[PDB]
């Protein structure tokens, strides 16, 4: 047993292991495994189909969109102008308030980077008979505003680069939109729930009916024409950021409007109890929990002077039920720098409650107390059901 | 009244992620109900199979001292896709509720460190499983899809 | 945390620091903007 | 000393090494061997005889069951049926509500493991003089649902993979049992006490007279035939999970109704102590320990409206005693968020004191603190013996 | 699994990675990068075109002085005499109480530095004609202190270092000022606000019209001459301390006058509050914050004896409001070692109040309590905007 | 300043390096030494004589036994049977109640032991001049339980293994002890105080006159012999427990008799002292502290029902010291779950005080306040001599 006299390495602790990187870098954990150094295998009848890539995802179309092309349309008439950027649209006709959209899937995984850049591809598909003969540009115009977005027609496109096709015999072709701008890179068009800091596409597709179409009387003059987005050889992406998009799985929200009133976060579910600081626990009073000084807290609310107000639950089902649920409720500073939460019988004593204390009266004066109520009757003291909604009912005083 | 045994909580172990959770109306988990699901699950939307693993790095509240040991039981099936979520415990009833004994675990000291580092080892008889939302269907099928089902409790 | 014990860190101090990380890298020159003397600022005064 | 100028490493503490791993994977301890790298040494004559192995277990047979078979059997009678699983019981008649059952090794080590796979083994010894003959099928029928588990007969049975057996020489043989599953595992049949996950065997074994025996006068109709199971070569487990099984140790059990009552865990033992909080101390109530607000606290118990309760002890015996034994007690809100119990000479001061609380008077109240038990009364101030069932006595008010 | 019964190693903790090294060091990080091992790059047309560096900065001029030069001044007349240190001055008109100041980039880097030496450059641009003809002395007077600064000419100036030139032709030159110090370096000229260590500098430069100008009757008497100093090749700094100069992106500055009252530092802002301590909270008290005993505290203003002081705000905008903005208040002691803040409806019954307490009467007493401000008059609670200042009303008694 | 992205590492903290460990183990320190890697150094002169080792000691006879053999003794007489055990004795006549024993080196050693196996050794000296002439056996009988420790004489021992030894020309020899166990080792005699646990020796030594002494006339019919153990060459032990011994350096022993009461461990020494929760500090009580609640507890003392008790210290030195020493007191419970101590100006006060509370009678009762001995007798307020014993003072109520 040598001492070992030697100084001490001398280092600086951290509590966690980096997140955000997952590249070249050892990962140390504790695995649930049982070998020290087993590791996940895949049986060759198991092997892993799919090279996850970001080309490789993007390297594949998927249909954007619909043009109807009918017969009678003007040569100069237009079919559609959606945007150079991998971000195009199609809405779904979801009656939600949230819309939900397609997208193709290079538009998807566009949606999780900051940025992006090179080259689109929009396969054509003219689903159309041979007999059938037109003629059609897609142009593409770099740098435009959206005020510069209209005045636009096939022939100022023309001034731009573009694309001349000739429907006769193939009935479809690929596009294959360029990346330009002054930026190496382009920002996203959209971004989390938040609307600055969404930049617009760079610049726009067109395509107009440059020869109107002339079928034969012996076939349809409408034809369906559909348009499949796909990155580019040339795409690319770098940065990654909150995905602008949601899955359709869970497609719900909850708007904060502050007219509902509830109790603070943290302090639910709460349930009738008895407090020793509260009318020595002679009277109700809501906890958040069992142990000692968990009342549950409560907003304060702004009433008008003049005037009174008391809680009424807009649910008597997630009410906190004592000897009865406790729909009615006055919230009133603890005096302690907050504000507890009163159960009452009624919207009535509630009141008086409210004629009491904005009345300026106290809660130790027997007028309140009376109003109190007592800890019999706490009963079960069932809590209240998560964070129920607390009416708000105002009066004059 | 937990006892020392008792899993505090539990959950499903699987890369779709878990069923999103707002939250309450009176409660909303802002982070979902506006930072919409995330990345993972957004790519596991693209494909309809996974095998391998996964990590976690579950954070624990710091103001605690207490011990926390974690249970992995790959036993449990999932079943439907409702309750793919986290749930917590109560009543004993069955060793669900409990720790156990075989199932691999581990314990972080809260005291020394308030967030464990879990790995979760692909342990199905299956070829690989699942990785859109999941019905159901066969029974069997139900295996086929969460690596298994932690489980977490306080001593 | 949470709003309950959200108080505690109520008026706590957050000093934050920094430095350029290697790799940052200047570019074009330009002179400086006039300069305010420090020592030549004035006492709190009594 | 030069100094040591450089940057210091810059970890993540953990509290504890892995638990679930155990192979290749160095295990720092605290040995509390003396000698630094000591270690256990087996003598040549205490030599590891057994190599403790999943196989070397599962290759062994253990009986499992006992067919009679009389001469007057019909060719169609069916002798058995056991699934094609290793967990085949063997129920013994345990009197105990938990009834004990013999198991085959490779049942009990296959209990161990989440999931399992390969052949089996049965081997028959038909017990029997050469004299005797019959035939006898054996086979295997994949795939068999419950419902499908009936409509048997041999056979249907032929229709799938059999064996045939001659029994006249050689009175004994093993048959085979073949894996056959849609899934290259298989889960277990049970699992920890918890019934859902717990799937059954992939398919079932069965056993027919195919030729009713022929016994000669001189010797007897019956003849025992015993079935032995054994792991196959083939046969192996993999996931190690909560093992579905109990060692006869200790057959003993304890089932968490919820009628009885008793103090909150981690309250016991409680003794008959005082508490300032408490009328001043001036009255005894249970604590659960000795440092102030150790009270012992008190699941509410549900009484309906116009009743009350107090608890009385199912055992003078595990009360805690004072100067007296404390059977009877009344549970009240201590006004700080729980229920401390009260202790009471007897069932009717408990009784009046519920007529007072539930009657809505407190414990301030003269009625209650002239039937409080004052700290005098503490004695020797014994626990009560661990955690006691108390009757609950209701009554109406 | 060997257990590693081996010595653990047994370092020293430390929370933090140096902050003042800077060179041959790795410095770890939690890199936010998404790589493990990746490095921002610089693309060959974003290449860095500066290579930062002392004294790629310090050779480069700045105009520092702009003198005139009539034909008139006589030949033993003073251009100027500024000092031989980078930190040489350019006042310019700020009518700012913290006048701006331009500076030769050789006197701004160094200012970052404590110490400095090596040869400086001044390069002179007599703006003339051709046939202008005229000469001057620019001599260099080692150790002058300032007493001695004055008594100059150009005839003692000769006594030391000097150099005369000869504008004719050429009509600019450049003068390269010697270090000449008993000290291997040399302090900084001034350092951060503190005006003791900031010693002058070793030596000044002069400069004297040797001989009047002669200007032709066609071209100005005046000529403009400037003055360009610069980082000499010899010129060096070494430690690195405050810089004595701030940028002008921010002229502000906040004099520390005590004569203004307001609430102690980390006690704003606070709102009119209650407290269970104060008049069990029936009555307003400033609260740096909500939860119990964040009591705002308040300095301790010192009324001369038979007199009574009240608090006022300057501006009532910044108030706390309750029902009302509180812009008058009673500091008095908490009775637990801190002065708490009380606000009042108005500076007399602040003032009454203080008739009260500086009359030697307690805040218990009814003639405060009446003038102490009902909870009820809490209203929305709002706290005072951040730490407004407080007018101290001092009033005799 | 490369930063160092990589992972950090992920280990264990312990608060202790290994106690039990002492051998191919680095053991690092703090050295109060001054050099980094200085060590003790042994001078030439003072270099180590002594290899401390088992076997080093072991290999020393000492004295353990002095047998007296007359002339007069028969043929089958015997002269001792210590046990075949290291643990051999020898009582000294110490009139202590623990009595002094002296022990062979190897027993000594021995004890250290929970195991130890090998021969023994006694050399036997027989003091005796040539013409005394003799012969004895000392035989060895393996396996001895005591109750077959007597039936002994030297011919059954004759049936076991055994020595012959005749006394005539060499007076001395050494017998060597056999070892025969069932067991490899053999566990220790003894052990720390703790009976069970104590197997005694395997075996058991005998030496009986096998020939009678027959001495000349002109020399002693007595002949002392002496016995001196040693530990075999084959002698051995293992594994290291607690000695079973103690020095003759201190032997002092201390009674844990419950009869003598006194304060609870942690709580002496105890002073007269005031405490605001008793009588608000107005009488005095005994505190183990100054810091507030540091109040000394005190074991309940079990007084049976009708009866009162008031302690009085054995010791008026020890008691500690207010305006007078404080040789009286009453405990009785603190009301917060504990047992305070209460001085007394005598026994009798404490007596009329035992009256009241065991009378039932509050410590808020006058009749208890008029016997608190008031704040001001503090005086010095000296503490108690450690933790002094507490006469009971019982008297019937």
């Amino acid at each position: 047993n040598p001492s070992y006299q030697q100084s001490p390495r001398h280092f600086v602790p951290t509590g966690m292991h980096s997140l955000a990187l997952g590249t070249n870098l050892v990962e140390p954990l504790h695995a649930l495994r049982l070998d020290a150094a087993g590791t996940t295998q895949h049986p060759v009848g198991c092997a892993p189909d799919e090279d996850m890539t970001v080309s490789s995802i993007a390297s594949r179309y998927g249909l954007i969109r619909r043009v109807q092309w009918k017969k009678d349309h003007a040569k100069g008439s237009l079919l559609l102008q959606l945007d150079a950027d991998p971000f195009v649209e199609q809405r779904i006709e979801g009656t939600n308030p949230i819309s939900l959209y397609w997208f193709a899937p290079v538009g998807v995984v566009s949606s999780m980077f900051m940025q992006w850049r090179g080259s689109l591809e929009y396969r054509f598909d003219i689903i159309a008979s041979q007999f059938h003969t037109g003629r059609l540009i897609v142009g593409y115009v770099p740098g435009l505003t959206a005020s510069l977005q209209l005045q636009m027609d096939y022939m100022k496109l023309k001034s731009s680069s573009y694309v001349v096709f000739d429907l006769q015999e193939s009935n479809s072709f690929t596009f294959e939109v360029p990346y330009v701008s002054y930026r190496p890179w382009w920002v996203r068009k959209y971004g989390g729930n938040y609307l600055p800091s969404s930049t617009d596409a760079p610049s726009t597709l067109f395509m107009y009916v440059q020869v109107p179409l002339i079928p034969m009387e012996a076939v349809s003059d409408t034809i369906d024409i559909n348009v499949y987005v796909r990155g580019g050889s040339s795409f690319e992406v770098c940065v990654p950021v909150q995905p602008s998009l949601g899955l359709n799985w869970n497609t719900d929200f909850i708007l904060r409007n502050d007219e509902e009133y509830r109790a603070k976060t943290g302090y639910a579910p709460y349930y009738a109890g008895v407090w020793h600081s509260f009318n020595n626990s002679n009277s109700l009073v809501f906890r958040w929990g069992s142990a000692s000084d968990q009342i549950a807290q409560w907003p304060t609310i702004s009433v008008p002077r003049g005037e009174l107000a008391f809680l009424r639950i807009k649910d008597g089902k997630q009410a906190a039920v004592g000897t009865q649920p406790w729909r009615t409720m006055v919230v009133w500073p603890s005096g302690h720098g907050y504000n507890i939460g009163i159960p009452t019988y009624n919207a009535e004593r509630a009141r008086q409650l409210a004629q009491h204390l904005y009345g300026g009266g106290s809660l130790t004066d027997e007028k309140a107390k009376q109003l109190f109520v007592p800890a019999n009757q706490q009963g079960p003291g069932k809590v209240s059901n998560g964070n129920p909604v607390w009416e708000v009912m105002r009066a004059p005083l | 009244d937990k006892d020392i045994d008792h899993c505090m909580f539990t959950f499903p172990c699987l890369p779709q992620g878990l069923a999103l959770d707002i939250g309450s109306a009176g409660s909303p988990h802002e982070i979902f109900n506006r930072c919409r699901d995330g990345i993972i699950p957004l790519i596991a939307s693209g494909y309809r199979f996974y095998r391998g693993d996964l990590r976690y790095k579950i954070v624990f509240p710091s103001n605690v001292n207490s011990n926390i040991w974690v249970q992995h039981r790959p036993d449990r099936r999932l079943e439907g896709w409702s309750a793919a979520k986290i749930v917590n415990c109560d009543a004993v009833s069955t060793g669900q509720g409990v720790y156990n004994h075989g199932y691999a675990s581990h314990i972080q000291i809260t005291r020394v460190n308030n967030v464990i580092e879990l790995e979760v080892p692909f342990y199905n008889a299956t070829c690989y499983n699942y990785l859109q939302a999941f019905n159901a269907s066969s029974a069997a099928s139900s295996y086929a899809v969460s690596l298994g089902e932690i489980s977490v409790g306080f001593q | 945390a949470t709003s309950d014990d959200i108080a505690s860190i109520v008026n706590k101090p957050v000093t934050i620091y920094y430095s350029i990380g290697d790799g940052m890298q200047f570019s074009q020159w330009v002179g400086y903007q006039p300069m305010m003397i420090l020592d030549q600022l004035p006492a709190p005064v009594v």
